[PDB]
C-alpha cells in the first residue's frame, strides 16, 4: 500500500484530464 | 491580419515589460507610431500557433533557444543589421541568434541562473549540493528550509542534471548531431537521482513552482533559491538581505546552467518590418532603452557593449556570468522544443515517483528522438511510431500473448507512448485515434484469450498495474459485448483513462467507488459520470473533452 503512488495526478482530475 | 502602422510586441511575464513600454512611449513621441506591449501566457507556444496563420505580434521576445524552430517554420524575417550596428553588440550574442548561417533575431541580454541566498539565515552558503540535506535538517529545527526553487520548469533543474554529464546535443566543428543526445546517460541519472532523493527525504516538495519558491524566499522562510536576474527586483522590494553567487557543485563538478540570450525576432507576416527594425536598433538597443527595461526587471549582462560596460561592476551580474561560463549556451536549433518537453516530462515523472529515474530518462529520450530525427511531426505519425515499437515487442512473444506477465510491459508502454504524444500535441487522452490503436491490439493480439480479465501463466509498479489491468478488462469487455439489447438511447460502455463505465440510458448519472490506485484516494468516496439526454457522455465545457468527475476521491 506504501508501494502505491502517493498522490493522484491533479491534471487528470482537472477539466483537461479524465 | 497584423495591423499596419503600429507595433505589437510580445514578451514574457517575468521580464521588464513596463520598462519596455516606456521605450515604446519614446518611439511614439518621435514617430507617432503606437507600441503595445503584451505578455501572454505560454507565449513561446502561442507565437508559433498564431504566426502560422499570418497573425501575432510584429515583434517576439524570448530566449534564443526557441528561434531556430520558428525560423524553420517560416515565421521570422531575416534581420539585416549593418556592420556598424553589429559591432555595437558582443560577437558571442550574435552567435546565439545565428542559425544556418543567418541572423534570425536581435540579441538583447545574457541570462544565467545563480544561487540566491539569504545572508541573515546563511552567511556562508554551501559550496556543494551534497551538504544541502544536513543543512536543511538544521534549518528545519529553526522553522526554516535550506532551498526552494521552481521544480516545474526543467530550466531550473537542468544545472544539476547536467553537472555530472547530462547534455542536450554537443556543438562540434560548427554542427550539432541530433542523434547524439545526453538525456539518458549516467551523469543525467546521477543528478536527477540526487534531486529525487531531496524530495524523498522532504528537503524539497515536488509541487514547488515559480510563485511558491519566490514567495518563500522573499518572505524569509527558505535560506536559498535558484533564479535569474529578472527576480532580483522583487527581492529588493521584500528587503531580504540577499547575495547572488555561484551554484553548488555536484560530485565535485560545477552545476551547468543552460545560458539564454533574451532575443527579439520580427514576425515574417508583419507589414511593419521597417518600423520594427528602427525600434529595435535605434530605441531599444541603446544605453537609454536598455536602462529603461533593466530598471524595471534586471536583464543580466546586456548584449550592447556600451551599457554592459556601465553595469559590469554589479557583483550580481559578475555572479551571473561566472555561472554562465560554467554552463553552456543553449542551442538554437529546432530540436530544442522537444528537448525541453523531454526533460520536463522526465523530471515530473521521477519527482512524483510515477517512474524510476532510469525509466523516466529512458522514455524521455526515446520519445524526444522520435521528434529530433523527423519520424514524428504530428499525432498521426506519433501513433504509428508507438504502434511500431509495440509490434516489435509483441512479435517475438506470440505464444505468450495471453500471459499478462509477458504482455503487461509492452501494453503499458504502448499507452505511455500514446498518451505522451497526445499531451505533446495538445490533444486529450483518451482520444479516438489512440482508442482505435488499443482496439487493434485487442483484435490482433488478444482475441484468442479465453478471459475478459488479464491473467498470468522488472514488472509494472503497483499503481500502473492496477490501471493497466483495469484498462485491459474494459477493452476486452467492449470487444465481448458490442450490443445494446434494450430499446432506446444509451451511452456506450467506455474506458475513461482510469475506470470502465457500463452502458447506461440517456439521462443517467452513473456512480462507482473511487479506485484504490493512489494513497490519497479514499476508496469509500464516489466517482460520477453523466450520460446526457442524447446518449453522449458529458464533456467538460472548459475543455470539450469527455470528462468523469473524480473530484470527491481526493478530499
Ligand atoms: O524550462 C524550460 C524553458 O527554459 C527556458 O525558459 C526560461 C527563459 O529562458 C528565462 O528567460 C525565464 O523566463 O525562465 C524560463 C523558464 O521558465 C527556455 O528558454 C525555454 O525555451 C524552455 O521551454
Amino acid at each position: 500500500d506504501k508501494d502505491k503512488d502517493n498522490v493522484a495526478p491533479r491534471s487528470k482530475i482537472s477539466p483537461q484530464g479524465y | 491580419k497584423i495591423e499596419e502602422g503600429k507595433l505589437v510586441i510580445w514578451i514574457n511575464g517575468d521580464k521588464g515589460y513596463n520598462g519596455l513600454a516606456e521605450v515604446g512611449k519614446k518611439f511614439e513621441k518621435d514617430t507617432g507610431i503606437k507600441v503595445t506591449v503584451e505578455h501572454p501566457d505560454k507565449l513561446e507556444e502561442k507565437f508559433p500557433q498564431v504566426a502560422a496563420t499570418g497573425d501575432g505580434p510584429d515583434i517576439i521576445f524570448w530566449a534564443h533557444d526557441r528561434f531556430g524552430g520558428y525560423a524553420q517554420s517560416g515565421l521570422l524575417a531575416e534581420i539585416t543589421p549593418d556592420k556598424a550596428f553589429q559591432d555595437k553588440l558582443y560577437p558571442f550574442t550574435w552567435d546565439a541568434v545565428r542559425y544556418n548561417g543567418k541572423l534570425i533575431a536581435y540579441p538583447i541580454a545574457v541570462e544565467a541562473l545563480s544561487l540566491i541566498y539569504n545572508k541573515d539565515l546563511l552567511p556562508n552558503p554551501p559550496k556543494t549540493w551534497e551538504e544541502i540535506p544536513a543543512l536543511d535538517k538544521e534549518l528545519k529545527a529553526k522553522g526554516k528550509s535550506a532551498l526552494m526553487f521552481n521544480l516545474q520548469e526543467p530550466y531550473f533543474t537542468w544545472p544539476l542534471i547536467a553537472a555530472d554529464g547530462g547534455y542536450a546535443f554537443k556543438y562540434e566543428n560548427g554542427k550539432y548531431d541530433i542523434k547524439d543526445v545526453g538525456v539518458d546517460n549516467a551523469g543525467a541519472k546521477a543528478g536527477l537521482t540526487f534531486l529525487v532523493d531531496l524530495i524523498k527525504n522532504k528537503h524539497m516538495n515536488a509541487d514547488t513552482d515559480y510563485s511558491i519558491a519566490e514567495a518563500a524566499f522573499n518572505k524569509g522562510e527558505t535560506a536559498m533559491t535558484i533564479n535569474g536576474p529578472w527576480a532580483w527586483s522583487n527581492i529588493d522590494t521584500s528587503k531580504v538581505n540577499y547575495g547572488v553567487t555561484v551554484l553548488p557543485t555536484f560530485k565535485g563538478q560545477p552545476s551547468k546552467p543552460f545560458v539564454g540570450v533574451l532575443s527579439a525576432g520580427i514576425n515574417a507576416a508583419s507589414p511593419n518590418k521597417e518600423l520594427a527594425k528602427e525600434f529595435l536598433e535605434n530605441y531599444l538597443l541603446t544605453d537609454e532603452g536598455l536602462e529603461a527595461v533593466n530598471k524595471d526587471k534586471p536583464l543580466g549582462a546586456v548584449a550592447l557593449k556600451s551599457y554592459e560596460e556601465e553595469l559590469a561592476k554589479d557583483p550580481r551580474i559578475a555572479a551571473t556570468m561566472e555561472n554562465a561560463q560554467k554552463g553552456e549556451i543553449m542551442p538554437n536549433i529546432p530540436q530544442m522544443s522537444a528537448f525541453w518537453y523531454a526533460v520536463r516530462t522526465a523530471v515530473i515523472n521521477a519527482a512524483s515517483g510515477r517512474q524510476t529515474v532510469d525509466e523516466a530518462l529512458k522514455d524521455a529520450q526515446t520519445n524526444a528522438a522520435a521528434e529530433f530525427g523527423g519520424t514524428v511531426k504530428n499525432y498521426e505519425t506519433a501513433v504509428q511510431f508507438c504502434w511500431n515499437h509495440y509490434k516489435d515487442q509483441m512479435d517475438p512473444i506470440e505464444k505468450d500473448w495471453c500471459d499478462w506477465a509477458m504482455i503487461s510491459r509492452p501494453y503499458s508502454t504502448l499507452r505511455d507512448c500514446l498518451e505522451h504524444f497526445a499531451e505533446r500535441f495538445d490533444l486529450g487522452f483518451p482520444n479516438p485515434l489512440a482508442e482505435r490503436i488499443i482496439f487493434e491490439t485487442h483484435q490482433i493480439h488478444f482475441a484468442n484469450c479465453s478471459l475478459v480479465q488479464p491473467t498470468f501463466s522488472i514488472q509494472l509498479g503497483v499503481t500502473r498495474n492496477k490501471i493497466m489491468t483495469a484498462q485491459y478488462e474494459c477493452y476486452q469487455k467492449i470487444m465481448q459485448d458490442p450490443i445494446q439489447q434494450a430499446e432506446g438511447v444509451y451511452c456506450n460502455r467506455t474506458w475513461d483513462g482510469w475506470l470502465c463505465w457500463n452502458d447506461v440510458a440517456a439521462g443517467t448519472e452513473s456512480m462507482q467507488l473511487c479506485p484504490d490506485y493512489f494513497q490519497d484516494f479514499d476508496p469509500s468516496e464516489k466517482v460520477t459520470k453523466i450520460c446526457d439526454q442524447d446518449g453522449n457522455w458529458f464533456r467538460h465545457p472548459a475543455s470539450n473533452r469527455t470528462w468523469t468527475n473524480y473530484t470527491q476521491c481526493n478530499v
